[PDB]
């Protein structure tokens, strides 16, 4: 159908975080 | 009349032999090396004068493997990637020993003679250009040691033949001083950090020994060291004098962001020392291709592909100049493709599954588009992505980052997910790939001595977090292949 | 967060979708273009700052097909001789909208991803191009639009489908602005010069949606404006400054030429506007090979030769250093052989006969031996002679010529048979191929506007009947393949 | 019009066709050049002004086989090793007739076009150059033949056929103008001394038909010789101004040596004229391989090796640069190894066992480490005693050397054993080898006029105790093949 | 026999001219 | 076992000598 990051079936994302201790 | 001063000692369950002042007398220094019945002919030529205006310091390893060493003539068949590889094992140790100033051209050419099915001319070779920079006379702070690490039946081996490194769960390759250790490059099943540190420590005690033969040598063969000293420090000049395209001698400038970092304050993004930059996973980029992953990591990007087929895992990397806005060539593998391409294949290599459970083969083609700050581990990230989108059952999903170190005298600063920018002006750079069981790959490059035991146990620790972390978000995204 | 700006538009029976601002940011810009199935990432870096003494204006276009694109992992497999042909398709219509002056350094670098058997990437990437080009900020005249014309039934067909291909009686790639046509490369199966020159048209109204939508994606995620102006007109510096080989900044002297042209005097070498130079034709000129032929055409010369063998049709083209009367290198490909040979074998490809009649591998190889004026259309002329030497039967004898346009308002001329120096100081290189029945190859390059239907009409006319001349010739040797 | 200028004539048993004027005008000077149905396309460029900081004169002499010369199509295929020596053959006789002084860039460009199975194009592209090097009116100071000399039934043959190199006892090849003999590039099956030489006088008296018919050709058809001078001698300027690595414009330097030698005086490096370097020679130093050797001559040494398996005998030649003491590249056959490894094949082929007795494909590869004078014939003497060592039953031991002339007037010195530096300074570089029976191969350099008979007679005379006294000390080592 | 312009079996030659209309 | 001139299996030298007539 189409390429790119628009036409990605699974999406996660995440801010700058600081990882668990 | 020729006099061939020769040197054997006992390394591991080996005999390593070392020749000199016989062959090759015209080059700076000239070794031959032999581990039981693998042989590498290591000659170093220095230049005396250095050159006008010369900016950089010019080192170039040759590696070379004959086809007569193993008793082969070549059927149909510019050296190989195993080769330039190798090559890069020599030249990483060695290259920060060279005094800080030092500019002459220095070549190390490094030619396999002998070897022995069992024996890896690598080690071999890494001693010989150990023994030829120490008995040349050129300035350089070895010698350095060489050995790889196996694990078998729980217990650390010495140089494990190749029959010993189908039982053993890890590859480890250690470089470095009496001082301290300054290469690492490995390749693990899922091993604990303390069971890949205490290979590295492991490897560095046994080492020793090929560093006190090496001195021993040089004391009876040794040419007179180079008088050299580096153009003296002028104070009437020097003290006269987030976004990573925007932001980018200035070593004062070099000097704000070490002193920075060293006393608490925020990174040149904005980021605190162990926090890890903005995650973007996508699964499913391209429509004609089995497996497609696209992972962003702050301003380190990569579009990772798999495909399938009826070597079994082939592992790709290309680094285009327009990942740092640049214009350059393309298809060349500039002195790095082969190295980080390499790099996040043992990454990945731990997770991939059986051919007994998978009878297919794989490959993988990682695509930089932006690069600030290991795009290598970036192609880890985006390989297991793509694996799981293609529908190969990968044991479990794998991740990776990169370190860094700024050290000043016992006041250290371990940094999360390094910058670009960050790379040039840290003292170590460390790499570490793995699942959320164990790690998978391990290399680090340093260049400082009073790196110990506890800062590389607290460097890990750091970088298993940052390396949950990344796990967490891909497992929010995709979890099971197919 | 990433955030993809995506604008979809219908183009024939294909939908071609545009993504942009996610991917490679670092690149001053980047589309991901996808035709159906066929995707090809386009990326532009343009450097700020142009070098101190640089003479001209440094372009490179890169095009290079992935193996995971159509799902394929390499076997025992620098660019092939397609993927350079299609690079120079997307650097021949945008080179000459970059304003007169500019001089930074632009490369840009097309990647096919994905690919759909049927729907040929070159068009993608000639979009991929246009739209990342407008939408970086970089002065460029465009945008482009990029189509295929097909011929099936009487009718033209925009971007027709591998397998309508094979139906169609022609395949017509046509580029250009809004404003005017600036490339044409074609493949006919003998056309009229009506049929030709309307696919032209054809396809450059069919491509004005492409030119519409990336406009429209420029409105809304396009980077500003590149503030750039040339080094001022000096007045004070300006107004006070046969044989090629003998006659061969000199601004004004290029002047001279352009306006004796236009008022109607005798060319450089002393010819009329619609005369042909002095013709030589030659059969038999090895006694070794097949067929051989020496076509001479004034100072331009080419040994052609044609070998029999038990792709079908295979043709080579080689540019030696000596042609010119220079020193240079051989058996590198300038950037010159591809393209000149691909272009020399799409005006014999119609011609040749049909494996049913003819099961023989026929290579075709063209020696320059002198250049000067179009040696691509001295190797249509030259192969034509050597098949029929050879005895390869042809369905009819087949020539080629160059033309040239000199516009000035509303006055133009159209000049037979172009010299070397006659090319570059034209505004229009126009090279046609055929039989005495119809066109088998059509190339258009033009860098002015005004150049409409009426003009390349008469173009056409002038073209056709300097064609007619020479096969007039090349009958008076040799008419019939042994 | 085109006007073909064409002159004939018998040579040996074959018909040469000359034919200029016509093809390739704008080049310096052209021919086609046909002896029987061999044919090779010959230009020559030379440009009209040298550039202004030119040390050296730059001759590039380039020489390419077409495929469809012979009838054929290309399967599955930088230019071959076979054509970089032919490229050398054409090269090494004409570079030292430009006038001293003339710095110009000429290129010669060779190609051919047709060739019969049994007449040798490397005879015919000879020719060639030295058709288009006099015509072309560049100074040069030929015209030279080409001959080659074969020995059937004790009777020398001129230009012998594939099928007559069969049953010959010689391949010869020899260059030289109607003065002197340059060149000579041979083969043979231990000849001795008188009957090689007679087959350089017999091939050159030969010749001498080619060099008379260029001569009528430049008469007829020549271009007028090119008006040019060398800067003038300035005497304001000129009157005013044992280890190798520690001793190395001077050219009172260089006289100064020339000047020791004719007087009777000690040469560089202490040894006499007819002294040869201190020998080292060495069988089984690699474990791994079938047979190993190391031979040392002075300061030039080479690592040979030999390997058997189930072309039947290769011959590998390389040249590392830390055998001279310096950094260059590595794997670049840097115009040498090519050239040196035909000739220490050449020198080895002749006592190579038959097929029937020993039916094994052997591969020798030799290694440079130290160069000092000669490595091409320190590779023949280490090729000898590495087949040995591998038990390869050859017919005798082989050893070769390389001879030196310096000449004043009648006043001359035969040098035996020349140095590195006794190279550049002396007027031939002669090398000999063979066994203790014959000479198995022969190569002359020769820059300078007076060389005849009696002079080359002494100077084989004195290089055949040279090959003697090695042998001797090779015998003492090894004598048998396992 | 033998290469070049001269040994060819067919030859046809035109001076420079203005193609017919 | 090892490699290089000290394991060589036969050897002979000579110091730089004239020839024999
Ligand atoms: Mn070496
Ligand atoms: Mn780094
Ligand atoms: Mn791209
Ligand atoms: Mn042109
Ligand atoms: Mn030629
Ligand atoms: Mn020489």
């Amino acid at each position: 159908g189409a390429a790119g990051g628009h036409t990605a079936t699974h999406h996660a994302s995440a801010a700058p975080a600081r990882p668990q201790p | 009349m020729l006099n061939p001063i020769v040197r054997k000692f006992q390394y591991g369950q080996h005999t390593v032999t070392l020749e000199t002042g016989m062959m090759a007398r015209q080059a700076t220094a000239a070794v031959m090396v032999s581990m039981d019945d693998t042989a590498v002919f290591v000659t170093v030529v220095g230049q005396k004068k250095a050159k006008p205006g010369q900016d950089f310091f010019p080192l170039t390893v040759n590696y070379q493997e004959r086809t007569y060493a193993a008793g082969r003539i070549p059927g149909s068949f510019r050296p190989s990637e195993g080769e330039t590889l190798i090559a890069r094992l020599i030249d990483r140790p060695i290259r920060p020993l060279f005094p800080e100033g030092f500019v002459n051209e220095v070549q190390v050419i490094a030619t396999v003679v002998s070897v022995n099915p069992q024996v890896n001319p690598d080690i071999v070779a890494m001693i010989g250009a150990s023994a030829a920079l120490s008995l040349s006379g050129i300035p350089f702070n070895g010698p350095i040691g060489a050995a790889r690490v196996g694990y078998i039946n729980d217990q650390y081996v010495l140089n494990p033949t190749q029959d010993e490194l189908k039982e053993s769960k890890l590859d480890l390759v250690v470089a470095g001083t009496e001082a301290a250790v300054l290469m690492v490059e490995s390749e693990a099943e899922l091993l604990s950090e303390d069971q890949m540190l205490g290979a590295v420590v492991f490897g560095h005690e046994q080492q020793q020994v090929v560093i006190q033969n090496i001195n021993e040598l040089v004391k009876e063969a040794g040419k007179p060291r180079w008088d050299w000293q580096p153009e003296p420090v002028n104070e009437a000049l020097n003290a006269r004098v987030t976004d990573k395209q925007e932001r980018y001698l200035h070593a004062i400038e070099k000097n704000v962001v070490r002193s920075r970092v060293l006393a608490g304050e925020p990174r040149i993004d904005g980021r605190e020392k162990d926090m890890i930059r903005g995650l973007d996973v996508r699964t499913g980029v391209l429509p004609r291709t089995h497996g497609s992953a696209l992972f962003t990591r702050g301003e380190t990007q990569a579009l990772v592909t798999a495909t399938l087929g009826t070597d079994t895992f082939l592992f790709h990397y290309n680094f285009p100049p327009y990942s740092v806005g640049e214009t350059g060539m393309v298809g060349s593998p500039k002195r790095r493709e082969i190295g980080h391409g390499r790099l996040a294949k043992r990454g990945v290599l731990a997770v991939m599954p059986d051919m007994d459970k998978f009878p297919y083969t794989v490959r993988v083609v990682s695509e930089i588009t932006e690069s600030n700050g290991s795009s290598s581990m970036a192609s880890v990230c985006g390989a297991s992505l793509a694996l799981m989108d293609a529908g190969v059952p990968i044991k479990a999903a794998v991740a990776g980052i990169a370190m860094g170190l700024v050290k000043e005298g016992d006041n250290y600063v371990v940094l999360s997910d390094i910058l670009g920018d960050e790379d040039h002006l840290g003292d170590m750079d460390f790499k570490v790939a793995g699942s959320r069981d164990g790690i998978s790959a391990l290399q680090m490059d340093i260049k400082i001595e009073g790196i110990t035991k506890e800062i590389m146990q607290v460097a890990l620790n750091q970088a298993k977090g940052a390396r949950l972390h990344i796990l967490g978000v891909m497992e929010q995204a995709i979890n099971a292949p197919r």
